[PDB]
């Protein structure tokens, strides 16, 4: 039953955006891989000529998934740009809401957008569930009983007697499937906190709104700080707090158990979609001008060699339209950017993608939250240490476990965990800052009439920088290179295979009209189409 | 994916960020599992759904057929230039898709400034010729509710649907194809700082006294006077707005606001 021949998942649905995944198999294995990204916006294009103050409010509607990060990014890159330092309390609101940011982004993919792709929800209706609350107990300091699983798999069994399964329609478990491991009671498990997940991530959303005014799309952020002078009350940050709080007892009691049973089930998974080369850009600075004040530090790291973690040099990174529907052929650091597109259907001249293809030094990198948490660990991060090694230690698994799809997938848990508990520590820095005195929240600054700028930003996807060129005042240049395009971007000019090209190779697929497998190492990137074109 | 019982919602993502998608989960009293389960039967949703692939594509295709009958939900504008191919899903353009399946829908909803008035990529010099649903398949006689906002206050959407099967007819409409239940009045006429606009109260920077007081925005450039929408009453998450964070309003309830509202720290 092995198959040999194409397999074409279009849409990839559970990211965002539009994404089109062709692999060719032989013998029930990929052997080779394209990431075509089908929808191109060309906000690049749309920013020439405007004023540069504007630019944050454009990007950050590069994408509403990783909502806030681009005008975080855009408003760093504008800040660097007319040299303004901004207050201790801007950087602090920043990093909170941020922080906060990943927390909701991270939750959400793993329930939300990933865990189908391993969970057998109508298996849940064959459960026990008080077998399953003993289990569910097990893993977590949160005690679950039978009747807490009942009244789920109750109103799961109305939902599926309606014959509407909604969003589980043609799911690829639906009658069973080889590559769906877990048992009816884990299955129960899983499905009752992709539920409270549902609820619990209006929480940790709106732990952002409250200094950033609304979710999504913040409007907090100005050159120079931030506006929002309600954020130094005690009351709006009892109100962060309290949802901080909330949302990190998820993520510790609910979040990382249920990756951890998942992954223990899934271990198989240790074997496929591992990468060579990863980069990273740092992120919760103390000062806006030096990465390495960040408390994830840059790196950048080549074949797994994590012993010799090279520094980030920000002109190393060229980017690539070989194999993109750009004109030429010619790659360009992205303060000599274009955005010059030429479209020229799948395959035409070679090119396959939306996504320009991000090289530095002129190799393919992984970002995100596998790169931060290996180079952070391998940066002797206390905090990263301690989470990851207990994960590993649970999974019974070695290091080398972390370069798969199981692997990075975990690494997400782990980055969560860790932001998460950091949360806390910036929140009481802001605090105590208050105290001292410090009520100030923006500075001034004066536009330059030519001045290049850039903005770096670690996102929940990986490094994000924004690259402006200041002509006569206004954007003479604006360029985006963002996590999912360094990650799904094509080939390059020497044709290497990109970070999401290279781990599928190896793929097992038992099911060729059911290429969950695929979906598996596609979804442990987190891909973001919009981001990744822009 | 749906028969009976439930009413039918057929969501496509064309020109888009997600961010109104992600506007959607934020729902509140009801939440989204409760519209998910009990409410409606959400049919196709890239951004969620289990299907992939051949198989999603199928689901569309049932979904969109059923003899009950759907509601449209779309998000984000439709590509034009270049006969559509700046955005395509299973290889088929964004305005082939929606020129196909629109027409069938029972009712349409056009959730997001990109889906009501062209969005971010319709701003100049729209390089994908992006247009908003009513305009790009306005030869077809689709007339999409335009639910304005970047994202919407997903109260908007709700309170829209809710509406729509109570009554079996779109609520009342401005000239813009908005419900006057949610876009009646000005950002402005609802605000707080009104008091200090009519005094001539105004922040002259965000740095000032005057912004840390919650003086008005207007010569920080706030859009509020020129824009419809009920931010200040609704609130978002249900616990601030954009006026309360100390920033203007943008305008991102208006058609063309990239352009007509820029400089947008100007007035
Ligand atoms: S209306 Fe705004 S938030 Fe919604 S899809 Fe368009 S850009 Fe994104
Ligand atoms: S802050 Fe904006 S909406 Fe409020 S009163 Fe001033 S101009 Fe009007
Ligand atoms: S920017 Fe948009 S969200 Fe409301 S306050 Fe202004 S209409
Ligand atoms: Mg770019």
């Amino acid at each position: 039953s092995s198959y040999s021949g194409p397999i074409v998942v279009d849409p990839v649905t559970r990211i965002e955006g539009h994404l089109r995944i062709e692999v060719e198999v032989e013998n029930g294995k990929v052997k080779n891989a394209y990431s075509s990204s089908t929808l191109f916006r060309g906000l690049e294009i749309i920013l020439k000529g405007r004023d540069p103050r504007d630019a944050q409010h454009f990007t950050q509607r590069t994408c509403g998934v990783c909502t806030y990060t681009h005008a975080l990014a855009s408003t760093r890159c504008v800040d660097n740009a007319v040299g303004v330092h901004i207050p201790k309390n801007a950087t602090y609101i920043r990093n909170l809401v941020l922080g906060a940011q990943y927390l909701h982004d991270h939750i959400v993919h793993f329930y939300h957008l990933h865990a189908l792709d391993f969970v057998d929800v109508t298996a849940a209706l064959k459960a026990d569930p008080a077998k399953a609350a003993k289990v569910a107990s097990s893993i977590s300091p949160r005690k679950t009983t039978a009747a807490d699983l009942k009244a789920v798999q109750d109103k799961l069994k109305t939902f599926v007697e309606t014959g509407q399964l909604g969003p589980f329609t043609n799911a690829y478990f639906l009658g069973g499937h080889p590559a769906y491991y877990l048992d009816p009671e884990t299955n129960l498990i899983a499905t009752a906190h992709y539920l409270e997940a549902l609820r619990l991530q209006v929480k940790a959303a709106r732990a952002m709104a409250v200094f950033g005014a609304k979710n999504p799309h913040t409007q907090f952020t100005v050159v120079g700080g931030v506006t929002c002078y309600d954020a130094l009350t005690p009351q709006r940050i009892a109100e962060f707090e309290a949802l901080w709080k909330e949302t990190k007892a998820f993520v510790d009691e609910v979040y990382i158990p249920d990756l951890l049973v998942v992954a223990a089930a899934y271990k198989d998974w240790t074997q496929y979609g591992g990468t060579d080369n990863f980069i990273t850009f740092g992120e919760f600075p103390k000062d806006e001008y030096d990465l390495n004040s960040r408390f994830f530090k840059p790196g950048v790291v080549f074949k797994r060699d994590f012993k010799n973690i090279k520094p980030f040099d920000k002109m190393q990174i060229e980017e690539h339209v070989r194999h993109s529907w750009y004109e030429g052929a010619e790659a360009r650091h992205p303060w000599k950017g274009q955005t010059q597109p030429k479209y020229t259907d799948l395959h035409g001249d070679d090119r396959y993608s939306w996504m320009k293809a991000p090289r530095y030094m002129g190799e393919p990198m992984e970002t995100g939250p596998l790169a931060q948490v290996l180079i952070a660990y391998s940066q002797g991060h206390p905090k990263v240490k301690a989470v990851t090694d207990a994960v590993l230690a649970k999974l019974g698994v070695g290091p080398e476990a972390l370069f798969s799809t199981l692997g990075r997938t975990a690494a997400r848990g782990i980055e969560t965990a860790v932001i998460a508990e950091y949360v806390g520590v910036m929140l009481q820095e802001y605090k105590d800052n208050i105290a001292k005195g410090d009520n100030v929240i923006c500075a001034p600054w004066e536009m330059p009439k030519q001045a290049e700028g850039v903005g770096f930003v670690n996102a929940p996807r990986g490094g994000l920088s924004h690259w402006i060129r200041i002509e006569d005042g206004k954007i003479g240049n604006f360029q985006l290179v963002v996590p999912s395009t360094w990650t799904l971007g094509p080939r390059c000019d020497k044709n290497k295979l990109s970070p999401v090209e290279a781990s599928l190779i190896g793929t097992p697929v038992a099911d060729a009209k059911r290429p969950v497998e695929i979906l598996r190492t596609v979804h442990s990137f987190d891909p973001c189409i919009a981001c990744g074109v822009h | 994916l749906m028969g009976p019982r439930r009413p039918s919602v057929v969501y496509l993502h064309n020109a888009e960020c997600t961010g109104c998608s992600e506007s959607v989960l934020r729902a509140f009293e009801p939440y989204i599992d409760t519209l998910i389960l009990d409410t409606l039967s959400l049919d196709y949703h890239e951004t969620i759904m289990a299907a992939a692939g051949d198989a999603a594509e199928a689901a569309l295709e049932q979904a969109v057929n059923s003899p009950h009958g759907f509601i449209a939900v779309v998000e984000g504008g439709i590509p034009t230039a270049a006969n559509g191919i700046y955005g395509k899903v299973a290889n088929h353009t964004m305005l082939d898709i929606c020129s196909r399946i629109l027409p069938k829908a029972q009712a349409v909803i056009a959730y997001g400034t990109c889906a009501t008035f062209g969005g971010v990529q319709a701003a100049k010099p729209n390089p994908t010729g992006a247009k908003g649903v009513n305009d790009a398949l306005k030869h077809l006689g689709v007339k999409a509710i335009n639910i304005a906002g970047c994202p919407p206050n997903p109260y908007n959407l709700v309170g829209t649907i809710v509406y729509y099967l109570k009554n079996k007819a779109a609520p009342e409409l401005d000239s813009l194809n908005r419900p006057t239940m949610f876009f009646g009045q000005t950002v402005h006429e609802q605000c707080p700082r009104l008091p200090h606009f009519d005094a001539g109260e105004f922040a002259p920077s965000f740095e000032s006294e005057e912004a840390r007081k919650g003086w008005c925005l207007y010569e920080l450039g706030c859009k509020g006077p020129v824009t419809m929408n009920n931010c200040p009453k609704i609130k978002f998450n249900q616990t601030n707005w954009p006026v309360d964070a100390g920033h203007p309003c943008i305008g991102c309830s208006e058609p063309d606001f990239w352009d007509a509202m820029t400089p947008f720290y100007q007035n």
